[PDB]
């Protein structure tokens, strides 16, 4: 079996197998003795980029019968030149005239149907008819392949026609490995392959990924390997392997999360210890209980407190392989029935992972919401609403973060119910923690002593970016004048 | 030959044309034996099937399955005998039909109930009995009287004070051929003259068992925003009127409600519909607080002292799926600090 | 190198000569010995005017392949007296032509295609013919 260069589809091949081809391999006699006519249809669906096309082609060679030919939906939906009928006869046309010219005992022809959702719409009644009706061709067998499940209308589906389903997932780790092992066969058969490469170690730096992008690494690590070689008896080695170590597309990219992290986080004070220790706490939880496996949580605070920062670094520090980000910014522009549907995009990704985490933040631009009269947006609402306790499939998890400066105006909305449990960020508020903020900053020097002298004597209120605005701002002052104008400027506060 | 008995327009009917009308409904016990007689035929009349099955078995197991779904169950027993006996003098034997006993279409799902019963029932008082029984009595009026074909009952309650549970709990054990769950979360996106005709579709399928039971769960939400009193009113006059629908003469039917909030319920003249509605209080004394965390099992003897003798003082008003939440949050400290932190998240309630 | 008349794009020319066009230049035996598919595409993007078009012509004769064909996205867009598909053909006529009939030894063939307007918010028929069934090993697409 390991010859069709298959790995991680096991259990689906087995299944398939089992009722689509049992009859067809047994002797002839019996199965005519019992009566029992042959399955006529298959369906797979999964995301894009697991092998499906690659299962089929290879099931057609296992019976041992001739070669498919292939068709697209769209390109046969837009026909409209009479050209509508003739495509569906003409590509059973040969399947009929063989079945004539020898009779029942004719070898079965296969095609393939791809992107079967475009043709049923929530043309198909000649395909139905002409796979099932009063005539019938004993000769064929149809596969569609799709990915989007749900989209397909129930007529297709009733029994004796596209009877069996199945769904081609991402693969797991000894999915990965024996992909691996798949791809390297020929060099290391040749002994290019270096000595050095061990695939038990890339096949647990991978994770979530699908089946192409592996062949791509190896792709790169060969050019990568060649081009070292020319300068600008080889061997790839392991630096290929890591310097060419591709973006996935259900992993995590760095370039957002360097884009909402910029600076770090300092320990200024209780509650920040307070706010990370219940992050860690939460992160805990979805990772480890079965009896939660939705969990939400909000962080809301004064404007200008310190909340995307804090959110950001809780989202990272988790490890999971799959995180997202729904940002408001990259919506400019787009009407109410856009945005619906990117939350509803970016959400159903999600799922499709043994772990997640989505972040949502700034709450309430999302809902254009404006105090000149109470405006907002309805269907945004009701759809964020909805998805907050939708649960994820069987043996999933899933962890939501939120954010927001205005609570009370959501609390009106009746949304502080949907989530399970909220955190508070204060501001500064008394003069030591100012003078530790700017000692761990590390920025002035006796200064210290100056600024103590007459902050100690008040208290004050002041989020966390606004100090950082002035105490960036002050250092451009000569130098004998930058603590007076620093005072000078916080006084106004 | 049609589905839609109702959208044929009266010029075809008039006498001289198109004069008889017939129906063909789901077959019945007998029908369902004597197709399964037919279909197997052959194989005992070559002595291939096994002399250990009994069909008159597979005729009272398969409930509400149509003409077609007979068949398909058994092409694929033989197809997995005949795979079995490859390996990957036959005979095809009952572990083959249990085994492939196929997904009936009028018949019941398993994953649905499975993903709104997730942790069963906790009896840590009086209410969940009273609940628990009342449910009960109305599965039992709705099977065995006569002239009461139709009952409908509202379960409603504080926030995160366990409905969906009890509700799903309640239906699951009713053993009705037909159930089905309505719910707004496979509605994300459509419009309200989409709701409309999922909802109406969802109840033209009840009408055609002679036993049935619906979920109506969330109410709030396929209509409400209490900024300005915005709704639906398609949703809202199409859901009043089929909650008085009878069906055809012989069938009976059970429409089980959910919601938080009664009195904008009551406002909108909604009250009115259901027959009778039912209460689910929140834990109100220690002595439940400490049934409930006995029942759970996750703290042993010296902490349940510990906690017992602070709680025991004052009374407190939880969920009880916030106390899940919490118990579970707990856990994850060392296992010195379970007690002190369970007790303060306890105390900021 | 500078006799291609470019500076000022050093890093960009040296990571596409790299990753696209460093198995098209070693020796047959040991990249067959290998088994490695040849990139099919390239994606170059920014503002106008700073040297886009001139490097896919110079790309093209550094490989001594055969001169390029261009074309236009919204001209091809608006016809629609069925040529939607017969100019999709055309355009590789000659690569397909070749293929048959020379394997691997053919020489490669460019085009050069404001691919923006297409992909909207004629694909499958472009997309099937640069990856279907069939699949010319000496082809090149530039966007
Ligand atoms: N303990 C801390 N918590 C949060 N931010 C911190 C902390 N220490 C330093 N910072 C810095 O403070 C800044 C935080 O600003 P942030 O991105 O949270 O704005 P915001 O609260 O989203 O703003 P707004 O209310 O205007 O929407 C970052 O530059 C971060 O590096
Ligand atoms: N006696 C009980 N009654 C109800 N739920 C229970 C009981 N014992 C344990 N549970 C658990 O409590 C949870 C019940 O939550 P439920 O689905 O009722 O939420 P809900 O009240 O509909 O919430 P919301 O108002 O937020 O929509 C389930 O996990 C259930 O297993
Ligand atoms: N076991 C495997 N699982 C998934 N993909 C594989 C496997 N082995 C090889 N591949 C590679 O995956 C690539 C893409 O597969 P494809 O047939 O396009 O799937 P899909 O049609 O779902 O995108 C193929 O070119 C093939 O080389
Ligand atoms: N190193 C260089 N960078 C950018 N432009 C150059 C360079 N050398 C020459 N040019 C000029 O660029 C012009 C062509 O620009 P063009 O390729 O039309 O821009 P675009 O790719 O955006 O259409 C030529 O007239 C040429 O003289």
């Amino acid at each position: 079996f390991e010859k069709m260069g298959i790995g991680g589809l096991d259990k689906e091949f087995s299944d398939i197998f089992r009722r689509a081809f049992a009859s067809r391999v047994f002797p002839p006699e019996i199965v005519e003795q019992m009566g029992c006519k042959h399955v006529k249809g298959i369906l797979l669906y999964g995301p894009p980029g697991c092998g499906k096309t690659l299962l089929a082609r290879q099931i057609g060679k296992m019976l041992n019968a001739r070669e498919p030919k292939v068709v697209n939906g769209p390109e046969i939906l837009n026909k409209y030149v009479g050209e509508s009928e003739a495509n569906i006869r003409k590509l059973f046309a040969d399947a009929e005239e063989e079945q004539r010219r020898l009779g029942a005992n004719s070898g079965l022809h296969i095609i393939i149907f791809d992107e079967i959702d475009a043709i049923c719409k929530q043309v198909v009644n000649q395909l139905l008819s002409k796979i099932d009706g009063v005539e019938q061709l004993n000769n064929i067998l149809v596969i569609g392949m799709t990915n989007r499940p749900d989209l397909i209308d129930e007529a297709l589906l009733r029994p004796g026609r596209l009877e069996v389903k199945m769904e081609i997932g991402l693969p797991d780790e000894k999915g990965r490995l024996q992909i691996l092992h798949i791809h390297t066969a020929r060099m290391r058969g040749h002994q290019l392959l270096s000595a050095d490469v061990d695939i038990k170690e890339l096949a647990v730096e991978t994770k979530n990924f699908s089946g192409a992008e592996l062949e791509g690494l190896v792709r790169a690590a060969q050019s990568t390997a060649m081009n070292r070689h020319i300068k600008a008896s080889l061997q790839v080695t392991r630096g290929d392997f890591l310097a060419s170590l591709i973006k996935p597309a259900f992993g995590t990219n760095q370039e957002d999360y360097a884009s909402y992290i910029m600076n770090g986080i300092i320990k200024w004070g209780d509650p920040v210890t307070r706010v990370l220790d219940d992050g860690e706490l939460l992160v805990q939880q979805t990772k480890n209980s079965d009896r939660t496996p939705l969990v939400s949580v909000l962080l809301e605070g004064p404007p200008h407190s310190g909340k995307t920062a804090l959110a950001a670094k809780i989202a990272e520090e988790s490890n999971f392989p799959f995180i997202k980000i729904c940002s408001p910014d990259k919506m400019i522009g787009f009407s109410e029935t856009a945005k619906c549907q990117a939350m509803k995009k970016i959400f159903d990704d999600a799922y499709k992972s043994q772990l997640s985490c989505v972040v949502v933040d700034d709450i309430e631009r999302l809902l254009d919401y404006v105090p000149i009269g109470p405006r907002f947006s309805n269907l945004v609402l009701q759809a964020l609403l909805v998805l907050l306790k939708k649960a994820p499939p069987q043996g999933r998890k899933l962890l939501i973060i939120g954010t927001t400066s205005r609570k009370d105006v959501l609390q009106e909305m009746e949304m502080l119910n949907a989530f399970s449990t909220t955190i508070h960020v204060p501001n500064i508020a008394t003069g030591e923690q100012l003078l530790e903020a700017l000692e761990l900053l590390g920025n002035f020097k006796k200064e210290r002593t100056t600024i103590a002298q007459q902050v100690k004597g008040k208290k004050v209120w002041i989020g966390i970016k606004k100090l950082l605005m002035l105490i960036e701002m002050s250092l451009q002052m000569d130098p004998e004048y930058r603590v007076r104008k620093f005072l000078a400027l916080l006084r106004e506060e | 030959m049609t589905n839609r008995p109702d959208l044929i327009d009266e010029a075809l009917l008039r006498p001289g044309r198109l004069e008889v009308k017939m129906e063909i409904g789901l077959p019945d016990e007998k029908g369902r034996l004597q197709i399964l007689h037919i279909h197997t035929a052959r194989m005992r009349g070559h002595q291939l099937l096994s002399a250990d099955v009994d069909i008159k078995e597979l005729a009272v197991e398969t409930k509400n399955f149509s003409g077609a779904e007979l068949e398909g169950l058994v092409r694929a027993a033989q197809s997995t005998a005949m795979n079995r006996h490859i390996k990957a003098s036959l005979q095809v034997t009952r572990g083959d039909f249990l085994a492939s006993l196929i997904k009936p279409a009028f018949g019941t799902n398993q994953e649905d109930y499975a993903s709104y019963i997730m942790n069963g029932i906790i009896k840590w008082g009086d209410p969940v009995t009273r609940v628990l029984d009342d449910g009960e009595l109305l599965v039992q009026q709705t099977k065995n009287s006569d002239r009461t074909p139709l009952v409908s009952v509202l379960l409603e309650g504080p926030p995160h004070s366990g409905k969906t549970a009890l509700a799903a709990k309640i239906a699951e054990e009713s053993n009705f051929p037909f159930i089905k769950i309505c719910s707004p979360d496979k509605m994300i996106g459509f419009s309200e003259t989409a709701k409309c005709q999922a909802m109406k579709k969802i109840f033209d399928d009840a009408y055609k068992s002679q036993l049935s039971c619906v979920v109506v769960d969330d109410i709030e939400r396929l209509l409400y925003v209490p900024i300005g009193p915005r709704f639906s009113n398609l949703v809202l006059q199409a859901l009043l009127v089929l909650l008085k629908k009878a069906p055809p003469q012989g069938r009976k039917l059970l429409i089980i409600g959910t919601t938080s909030r009664k009195d904008v319920l009551q406002e909108m003249e909604m009250l009115n519909a259901f027959s009778t509605t039912i209460h689910v209080p929140n834990i109100a004394t220690g002595e439940q607080l400490l049934e409930a965390l006995e029942l759970l099992g996750n703290f042993k003897d010296k902490e349940r002292t510990t906690i017992a003798q602070q709680v025991k003082g004052k009374k407190v008003w939880i969920g009880i799926k916030k106390l899940l939440m919490l118990i579970e949050m707990s856990l994850q400290m060392d296992p010195e600090y379970r007690v002190r932190k369970f007790l303060a998240l306890l105390r900021e309630e």
